[PDB]
């Protein structure tokens, strides 16, 4: 019984053990939100189980890059280098879009996150703050390798 | 004419403030409409049809879903009532004026610059520990037993229109479903649909309305030859014609002879003949089909002495084949033994206002039965119908869960104090909204004392005070009188699954409701 | 009314008119087929790098060296990305896959602080382990059928090891709970046997 | 409102607002359908857009036939469909009691109190009314002279009491030839004919049956005595295979072979026919008539009017019901086992045409359990005031026999039961005290509408009758000619059990649903 | 500033109306039926004039008869309905009198109003109408003073059919009364049903009403097809289906398989068609007349052994020549006809009006069928006459039915003011001044005749009464000219339809009662 309506279940099928979800929620809005959501991430699994390798979440990609791509655009820019400087600030937005949705501090949460990304690229002193993320719940850089923040 | 140089035209763009605590406000509207629909002095809602058909009920889901409304947010809150009304029976009205009151707390804190996601984790963490509450103040109940069974069904009809007939409709109600509750395999099922079908005729008092034991349907028996009253029938359902129709195919038929016309005309009769000898083996009295019966068929089964009905529906041959045990069967000279309906009772054609209605009651034991109405009118008559399909499936939900919580506002107030004093050991953001949780269930306690015209402030001060003891907890609101009576002397008691499907719906409504900061309205689709 | 937040529902439902928009509603559809989850911060990040090249070519900067100079410094964040990972999915085991769901769960409805919705998913995606040649064990996701019903709260989610068919029985004689049961597939119409256009019945 | 902010061209009436949508309306309906409840009643003329006389006062037919649109005269008139359905008259009182049970409760919640205050002493009322209806049934054993009395009261009421004497003489008789040892009088079994003969005071009752079609052959006869029915379902017409096959042919000659041939099959069912006519010992008149449900072609119409035999075709679905208990045959739907067991028997069958449109008469069986009253109306609404009349009489003689006992007549019962609730006024003890008074005033307005349409005084009228019931025990009424209080029960005024149980029960829940409304709003749109 | 009504108690109707009391509903019911007994009062008597009525269809209706004027006016009120239906039930039962309906019930609502307006209600006129036609009905068998009885030929009845032609032909009441002297007589069934549907009109287009004529037989407005117009043995064989062939009825269809079935086929059809053509030759017919087509081959053979063709496309003409000639008709194909032949005297062609028709005429055996030629100028002049004529024919069957006359031409009207006032005189009641009324009701029947006649009505209406003292009972009124000094009823010879009489005033005073019942008029909106 699925709730006024017919839904037949199939146990195990003693061959290969498959599996299907069935989805619970209030309405059939929450419903179509429920399985859109169920489906994206059922294709984040699927590319780590397939491609393990991961790097972590909340802006601690962006944050790395747009330091690494600023001291790449001083040694090998005579004429193009203004266009590899703005790709750096480009790929800001990305952290600068979590803090104004969590409405926190914006100009100084992403200055206090490249902060720590500035430091482990030009102080080789194993400081490992390649992991330094957002907490958005408090306002704060975070390392992402111990909160469990992961992205394939 | 040039074209106007724009982007994504002729569609809406609106956030911010604006529709946060504009969503709130269409939820305080339609929490509004049905807030006179909850307590035992209620009063009907007549409504209007498109059709041109009047709906006079009080009921909460019949009464929202003749409202159409524009706003979007609007209309999530009928599928609110339309869930709680397939899930369980009475669970509607509640939904809806408890989740316009946790969206009414959730919007004080939108204007504290808190974000919706603080107030949605404060939710699902009292959402959690309101299911944890009920199941320690729930009571097994004795399912065996007659007279426990009766109390739990009055407890959902007082609030309806036919709390005046309670001891009538409650014995109706008990009959229907454990009538229809049936069992083949290894997997007890419930079905008060398809088989506990409620059929309203109009006139006689509503006293003379009993459930049959067995169905009935509208049909007149074929030929006026065939007996309308038979004492012991032994009924068989066919589900083919027992006609002569063309076959699925391009058969055509070259006539070149003189004897060749007469033999096909000759062919067409002992064709009929052949599956008519096919049924008379088994000796039937009564022969029930779904399709048309030619005349060539009445004939034989005239002088066999068999009772034929015409164009019974589908429906009704799986309601009485349930009833009668016998098999829908779709070949004539496949019939078996057991696909005959033996244990039927009496069978009679009676005449109920100018129009014949098939009776076959009396049965031994049947898994399916017929709710006959009788009232004034079909307006009365459509009440006491959906009130019988809110009283078979709050006796369903015991049958499959047999736990009692104490309502009338004794359920609202043993959890709100517990949200309090587990509130103590937040200490953090989350407390405060994690309080209006609690504050938010007293909307089912003031709701009672409004309708009956009662005070709410001398009342809800002593009924706080009533669950500051964990002795006694199971305090409620009587709106016949309107003072704090114990429900274990009132008699008022809600099933489990009554009072979780209304907790588990409110909270992620106000789940949904609030994540909605951006509405686009404009835009087409194929 | 469709309440949504991924960037590839609501993009695709919206209209557009201008050209340069339906390059980036047409870049959402992309992201759904290649990755899954990776569809509302791609528009994002191709709508301010136009932004920053806008304040460029107002400097009189040729585009062709702002085109040449975003290839430059899109292959060095490929490669940078690729030498700076933490590990692969022997250290940290069972628990990667969890915290790798709850990231994606994070920005919509399912994102509760308990790892009931996290382990439905990992538990789904190891059930369909399909092994292929040269070595690939493929996850085929399209394999598990999700349904929805109106029914109780997000916590009574069944995770139905198996299949569940969304579709009645029919008739009302069949036993519906069959135990130690013998499937047969099978797709031709059980229905009268009717003859086809060439042969006729004469 | 709530309702103006979701839908804004939704209309709404609050709680104050909707009562009184409600009861005007009902006040609407009461002022309208009083002026023809008794003998003294007007007619009323109701035209339709095509612009036909609808010319009757049943409560029933001025309720459906008029240009209204309102909610609450929608409610009233369903409640009204059912009691013209099940038991025929009290319609018209039907009414009366919603409009009185809604304005005398006006007068109570208005003034402060509270709607459901009054709908609880309606229920403390109707408990009391149930069972004074049972002290002032009388049993008469249903007596033939006490049915004609019965059917006069139902059929004054609606006819100028010309033909009031004559309608009764074929209502009673027609009722009684029908069941007999207890068995319940099934209504189809009398046939409703309008003709244009005569006269309106004509309507006779044809012990047999009239059928409304007459011989479809010249050659036939007119008036056969002493005739045999034989009742068939078989088509004569000429029908072809249900699979295509159609006719291949050579020559000429074998053209005129396949049609002799495809007639075959048609004339081995007309020579079952003729073949019984020869079995019954046919050296005399022995005159033969098949009514034929289904069609006959002109070929096998030519074959039986040669050897004698009347043949009519396309009759009724019911017409093999009637003339089968009439006839005493079987309705056979072959002739595979044709016998003189299943044919019928009547003295006379002739026929007669009114404007190129010939009538079958079916007369002198021996016992037919099923008459035909022939209504001869002079014009086409004239007929349409007798067919509601003898519907409205032979419903209200079918449940004096079914119902063991017989109600009281105009005045004898409702003032009687308006008494015996101001006794047991005090006996609620509580908040309904004024609820009982509501209802015992508002069924006292079938003497007040009685004394109204006859000319007489409404408040002098009801002094009288009410002083002679409490100075004595007789169940004393109104009296529609002189005014004085007469007694209903000895003049020959009677009335259905059923209807005044149905008038205490069906008008008692609709007005208690009604006073319990306050959100009368329109929306879907 | 201005303020205005609303709506107060019941006013429900979404675009209808509503008539309650005695001014809004009695009264303007009463005035609306004074409109009808006004318009139809000129044309009542032998010297009332015509009408040229135009209905919907814009064709001319020109007639002096009240029964064809009300069908083609669209009465739109519905009280006047009530006295239009039962003027149409006068002409159902009897056929003559629709024009006494409208005078009578007329005048009967005319003085209801002067009784509502001056006393007592309609609970008193409505009993003291039905007192006083009770009464009404026991005079009238009182007043028979002659009896179509004696001597039923053509001599007698030509005078007895004289009133029912000269009511609506006054210059053609003469010629008229002879043609329908010899075409009812001669279908007299010997003491039996008399039928009025034997009697069939022809309108010819050509000369006036002296040479129209009665032929005894059936005239028809077809041709031949073929050569064989002059038959004088007239031996007919009737067929109702069509002389084609005999083709089946599922599919039909030829199936040729070889050279031989080919060839032979068309010799094989046309030898199949001749021995049945002939087969009619050899049994001594000489006209067949068939229902349907006829086919190419069937003429051929017709020409050659010289038999007549009658195509007759209509089935009721077909049914009614069975009656003619005295034969059967055959659905099936040509057989061997044993008995059922028809019998005639000369069937012949003739071209009388530039209209080639065909005529069944009886010379000896004329008694079987009758059948009216009328000869008219106009078109519309013929169907005024064939309303004379079926009056006649419906007065044929009164007498048939009833005997009985009365003296008319307002004879039978002031006996009756008389008799129902010697009633109201001697009535101890309240009652009594609705049966006076209902004895003036009768007296404005014969104010009518002398209206029309150019006459004073009032110096015709005083000498009525001065003649009727106690014992005369029969002077009517002589509208032959003015200064009328009138004369007896019975050496006259006006005297026509005591049963027309007998059903007029019973139509008329239900008529008025119905009215009268209408207290409340709910009508609808019209479309
Ligand atoms: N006698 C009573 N005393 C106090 N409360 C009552 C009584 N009867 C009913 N109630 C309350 O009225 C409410 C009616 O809820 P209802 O609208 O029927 O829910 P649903 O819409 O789900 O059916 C119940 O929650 C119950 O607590
Ligand atoms: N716990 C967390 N802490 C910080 N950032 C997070 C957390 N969870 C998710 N995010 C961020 O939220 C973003 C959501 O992106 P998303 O809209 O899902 O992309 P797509 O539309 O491609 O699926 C991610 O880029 C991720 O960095
Ligand atoms: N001859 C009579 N004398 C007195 N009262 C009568 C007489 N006939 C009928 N009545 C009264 O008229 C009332 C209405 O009768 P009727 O019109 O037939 O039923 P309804 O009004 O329900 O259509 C009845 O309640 C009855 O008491
Ligand atoms: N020769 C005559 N002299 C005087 N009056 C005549 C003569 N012939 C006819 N009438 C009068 O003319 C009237 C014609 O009435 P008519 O219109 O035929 O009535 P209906 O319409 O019922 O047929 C008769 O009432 C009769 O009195
Ligand atoms: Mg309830
Ligand atoms: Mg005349």
């Amino acid at each position: 019984r699925i709730c006024d309506d017919e839904l037949i279940l199939i146990k195990n099928t003693k061959a290969r053990t498959s599996a299907s979800i069935i989805l619970r929620g209030a309405n059939d809005f929450m419903c179509d939100e429920m399985e859109r959501s169920l489906h994206d991430a059922l294709c984040v699994v699927k590319r780590v189980l397939e491609s393990k390798s991961v790097v972590p979440g909340g802006g601690a990609v962006e944050a790395a890059l747009s330091i690494y791509l600023e001291n790449y655009a001083t040694s090998m820019g005579s004429r193009e280098q203004l266009a590899i400087a703005e790709f750096a600030r480009s790929l800001l937005v990305i952290p600068n879009t979590l803090a104004v949705n969590a409405a926190q501090d914006s100009t100084d949460l992403v200055a206090k996150l490249r902060a720590f990304h500035n430091e482990a690229q030009v102080n080789p002193e194993r400081k490992n703050l390649k992991w330094i993320g957002l907490d958005l719940s408090n306002g704060k850089p975070r390392d992402n390798k111990q909160a469990g923040v992961f992205e394939p | 004419h040039r074209p106007v140089l724009v982007l994504s035209q002729n569609t809406k763009r609106e956030s911010g403030r604006k529709v946060q605590s504009g969503n709130i406000n269409a939820a305080k509207t339609i929490a509004d409409i049905i807030r006179t629909c909850l307590g035992p002095k209620s009063m009907m809602k007549m409504l209007l049809d498109p059709m041109g058909g009047i709906v006079m009920t009080n009921d909460g889901n019949a009464i929202l879903r003749e409202i159409q409304v524009q706003h979007p947010a609007a209309k999530s809150m009928i599928e609110i009532s339309r869930t709680q009304d397939e899930e369980v029976g009475d669970g509607t009205t509640s939904v809806i004026i408890l989740a316009g009151e946790m969206l009414s707390v959730a919007e004080h804190f939108l204007e504290q610059q808190m974000h919706p996601t603080v107030v949605i984790s404060a939710y699902r963490k009292a959402l959690d520990d309101m299911i944890s509450t009920l199941k320690k103040i729930s009571i097994p109940v004795d399912i065996s037993d007659s007279d426990m069974m009766l109390n739990i069904i009055n407890s959902s009809i007082t609030t309806k229109a036919i709390s005046r007939w309670s001891s009538l409709a409650c014995n109706i109600a008990l009959d229907a479903v454990k009538m229809v509750q049936f069992e083949e395999n290894g997997r007890k099922e419930i079905d008060i649909k398809k088989y506990a079908r409620v059929e309203k005729i109009p006139g006689g008092i509503i006293e003379d309305s009993c459930v049959l034991r067995g169905v009935m349907i509208n049909k007149d028996v074929t030929h006026p030859r065939m007996r309308r009253y038979i004492k012991n029938p032994r009924i068989v359902l066919l589900d083919s014609s027992l006609e002569y129709k063309k076959g699925e195919s391009q058969t055509d038929i070259e006539i070149t002879r003189e004897e060749d016309f007469t033999r096909i005309l000759q062919m067409e009769e002992e064709y009929i003949q052949q599956l008519c000898e096919d049924i008379i083996q088994l000796k039937p009295d009564v022969v029930i089909t779904e399709k048309g019966i030619s005349d060539l068929a009445q004939h034989y089964l005239m002088r066999a002495n068999i009772t034929a009905i015409r164009r019974v529906r589908k429906t009704d041959n799986n309601r009485i084949a349930r009833a009668c045990g016998a098999r829908i069967v779709s070949r004539p000279e496949e019939l078996r033994e057991d696909d005959v309906g033996t244990g039927a009772g009496l069978l009679e054609i009676k005449k109920i206002g100018d129009e014949y209605f098939t009776f076959i009651t009396d049965c031994k034991d049947p898994k399916a039965c017929t709710i006959l109405l009788r009232g004034a009118s079909k307006e009365i008559l459509s009440e006491v119908e959906r009130n019988l399909q809110d009283a078979m499936q709050v006796c369903r939900n015991v049958l499959l869960d047999p736990q009692l919580v104490p309502g009338g506002g004794a359920s609202e107030m043993a959890v709100a104090h517990a949200l309090t004093e587990k509130s103590k050991a937040m200490t953090g953001v989350e407390q405060w909204p994690y309080r209006a949780v609690a504050q938010a269930l007293e909307v089912i306690p003031r709701t009672l004392i409004q309708n009956c015209g009662a005070s709410t402030i001398r009342l809800l001060t002593s009924l706080r005070a009533k669950h500051t003891q964990e002795n006694c907890e199971t305090w409620g609101v009587n709106g016949e009188t309107g003072t704090l009576v114990d429900m274990k002397e009132l008699g008022i008691w809600e099933p489990l699954a009554v009072k979780l499907q209304t907790y588990k719906t409110a909270v992620e409504t106000a789940v949904l409701l609030l994540r909605i900061d951006d509405i686009v309205s404009g835009h087409k689709k194929k | 009314v469709t309440i949504t937040n991924d960037g590839a529902t609501i993009l695709k439902l919206l209209e557009v008119e201008h050209p340069a928009a339906k390059v980036l509603c047409e870049l959402a559809d992309l992201q759904d087929k290649e990755v899954g989850d990776g569809t509302t911060s791609v528009v994002i990040i191709a709508a301010e790098l136009l932004k920053n090249a806008d304040e460029l070519v107002k400097q009189k900067i040729h585009p062709t060296s702002v085109i040449s100079g975003y290839r430059l410094a899109c292959k060095e964040a490929v490669r940078y990305i690729n030498e700076n990972l933490i590990v692969n999915t022997d250290e940290l085991g069972r628990d990667c896959l969890i915290n790798a769901a709850k990231t994606s769960m994070s920005s919509k409805i399912i994102g509760i602080n308990g790892d009931f919705f996290a382990n439905m998913v990992v538990d789904a995606v190891l059930a369909i382990k399909y092994t292929d040649i040269r070595g690939q064990p493929r996850y085929p996701v399209n394999s598990v059928n999700i349904l929805k019903a109106h029914g109780r709260s997000q916590m009574e989610s069944m995770l139905i090891s198996g299949y569940a068919l969304n579709c009645v029985v029919g008739s009302q004689g069949m036993p519906k709970r069959i135990v130690n049961a013998k499937i047969a597939c099978l797709d031709f119409s059980l229905q009268k046997t009717k003859m086809k256009l060439g042969v006729q019945v004469v | 409102a709530a309702v103006k902010t979701l839908n804004p061209k939704a209309e709404v009436a609050r709680a104050q607002a909707a009562l009184a949508v409600n009861i005007s309306a009902a006040r609407g309906l009461q002022d309208v359908l009083r002026t023809n409840l008794g003998p003294k009643g007007t007619m009323k003329m109701l035209v339709s857009g095509a612009g036909d006389i609808k010319l009757t006062k049943d409560g029933n037919v001025l309720l459906h036939e008029m240009q209204i649109q309102h909610p609450t005269a929608s409610l009233i008139a369903k409640v009204a469909t059912a009691q013209d359905d099940i038991t025929g008259d009290g319609t018209t009182s039907n009414v009366l009691i919603i409009g009185e049970l809604l304005k005398q409760a006006d007068l109570y919640i208005s003034e402060g109190l509270h709607p459901r205050i009054i709908t609880e002493g309606f229920e403390a009322a109707k408990e009391k009314a149930l069972q004074f209806l049972e002290e002032v049934k009388v049993s008469r054993e249903m007596d033939r002279e006490t049915l004609i009395d019965v059917a006069r009261t139902s059929l004054r009421t609606k006819v100028h009491a010309e033909l009031a004497d004559v309608l009764t003489e074929a209502v009673v008789d027609s009722i009684l030839a029908i069941k007999k040892q207890d068995e319940p009088i099934d209504l189809f079994m009398i046939e409703i004919m309008e003709m244009k003969h005569k006269s309106e005071t004509d309507t006779s009752l044809i012990r047999g049956l009239v059928l409304d079609h007459g011989a479809r052959h010249p050659d036939m006869k007119k008036r056969v005595e002493d005739a045999y029915i034989l009742t068939c379902n078989v088509s004569l017409e000429y029908e072809k295979t249900e699979v295509n096959s159609g006719f291949f042919y050579k020559s000429a000659e074998e053209r005129e072979k396949l049609v002799k041939a495809e007639r075959k099959f048609i004339e081995d069912r007309v020579k079952k026919i003729i073949e019984l006519k020869r079995k019954v010992c046919g050296d005399s008149d022995k005159g033969f008539v098949v009514i034929n449900q289904k069609g006959i072609d002109p070929f096998s119409l030519d074959a039986l009017s040669k050897e004698g035999i009347v043949a009519l075709r396309r009759a009724k679905r019911r017409n093999m019901e009637r003339l089968t208990l009439a006839c005493g045959g079987v309705a056979l739907n072959s002739f595979d086992d044709l016998s003189p067991d299943c044919l019928g028997h009547a003295g006379l069958v002739y026929e007669y045409t009114l404007g190129e449109e010939k009538f079958t008469f079916i007369e002198k069986c021996n016992n037919p359990r099923s008459v035909t009253l022939l209504i001869k109306g002079p014009n086409k609404h004239t007929l349409t005031q007798i067919k509601d009349a003898v519907r409205d009489g032979l419903r209200a003689v079918k449940n004096a026999i079914d119902d063991g006992c017989v109600v009281p007549g105009a005045g004898a019962v409702e003032v009687a039961m308006a008494e015996a609730l101001i006794k047991h006024k005090p006996s609620v003890k509580g908040r309904a005290q004024l609820g009982v008074q509501a209802f015992a005033d508002a069924l006292l307005i079938i003497p007040k509408v009685l004394a109204q349409n006859s000319g007489f005084d409404l408040q002098e009228t009801l002094v009288k009758i009410q002083a002679e019931h409490s100075e004595s025990g007789q169940l004393v009424g109104v009296d529609l000619n002189t005014g004085e209080p007469m007694v209903a029960a000895e003049v020959g005024v009677w009335d259905n059990y059923c209807v005044k149980k149905q008038l205490l029960h069906s008008c008692t829940v609709i007005a208690t649903n009604i006073l319990l409304v306050d959100e009368i709003m329109r929306a879907g749109m | 500033h201005v303020p205005k009504a609303p709506g107060f108690a019941q006013m429900l109707k979404e675009g209808a109306k509503h008539f309650s009391g005695l001014e809004e509903a009695v009264y303007r019911n009463i005035q609306a039926c004074k409109e009808l007994a006004q318009t139809t009062r000129t044309a009542y008597g032998p010297n009332g004039m015509n009408k040229m009525v135009i209905n919907h269809l814009e064709k001319l209706f020109v007639t002096n008869d009240a029964a064809t004027i009300l069908r083609e006016l669209e009465v739109q009120h519905p009280a006047a309905k009530m006295i239009v239906m039962a003027s149409h039930m006068q002409e159902q039962e009897v056929g003559d009198g629709t024009n006494f309906v409208l005078v009578f019930a007329g005048a009967l609502l005319e003085l209801a109003e002067e009784l509502l307006r001056i006393g007592l209600s309609v609970s008193e006129v409505i009993e003291g109408y039905e007192i006083a036609c009770r009464k009404a009905h026991e005079i009238l068998p009182n007043l028979v003073c002659c009896s179509a009885k004696n001597l039923r030929d053509i001599d007698e009845v030509s005078s007895l059919l004289r009133t029912s032609i000269m009511s609506k032909q006054y210059g053609n009441e003469v010629f008229l009364a002879k043609l329908i002297a010899q075409a009812c007589v001669s279908i007299f069934p010997d003491s039996g049903h008399f039928n009025v549907d034997n009697i069939r009109v022809c309108k010819i287009l050509g000369s006036g009403i002296s040479s129209s004529s009665v032929l005894h037989g059936m005239v028809f407005k077809k041709e031949t097809e073929g050569d064989v117009t002059s038959v004088k043995d007239a031996k007919i064989a009737v067929y109702s289906c069509p002389f084609d062939g005999m083709i089946t009825e599922t599919k039909g269809t030829v199936l040729i398989k070889t050279a031989e079935e080919l060839m032979n086929f068309s010799k094989g059809e046309e030898n199949l068609m001749d021995a049945q053509v002939k087969a009619i030759a050899d049994t001594g017919a000489n006209v067949v007349v068939t229902g349907g087509k006829v086919a190419d081959m069937a003429l051929h053979y017709a020409n050659k052994y010289n038999i007549m063709l009658v195509r007759l496309n209509s089935k009721w003409d077909l049914r009614r020549l069975c009656k003619t000639v005295g034969a059967t008709a055959l659905p099936r194909l040509t057989p061997p006809v044993l008995e059922e032949m028809g019998h005639c005297d000369s069937v012949y062609l003739s071209e009388v009006g530039d209209t080639q028709v065909v005529v069944f005429k009886h010379e000896k055996e004329d008694g079987a069928i009758s059948t009216i030629v009328l000869r008219g100028s106009t078109d519309n002049l013929m169907d005024d006459i064939e309303r004379a004529v079926d009056d006649g024919v419906n007065t044929f069957k009164v007498l048939t039915r009833d005997k009985r006359l009365v003296p008319g031409g307002g004879a039978t009207e002031i006996e009756l003011a008389k008799q129902i006032t010697s009633y109201g005189e001697t009535c101890p009641g309240l009652e009594q001044y609705a049966i006076k009324k209902f004895a003036e009701a009768f007296e404005a029947i014969p104010r009518a005749l002398a209206e029309n006649s150019g006459v004073k009505a009032n110096e015709v209406i005083s000498k009525l009464y001065a003649v009727h003292q106690e014992g005369n009972k029969n002077v009517g009124l002589d509208i032959e000219a003015e200064v009328p000094a009138v004369k007896d009823m019975l050496e006259a010879g006006i005297l026509d339809t005591y049963l027309g009489k007998y059903w007029a005033i019973k139509l008329a005073t239900n008529a008025a009662v119905t009215v009268l019942r209408v207290d409340q008029i709910i009508m609808a909106k019209p479309a």
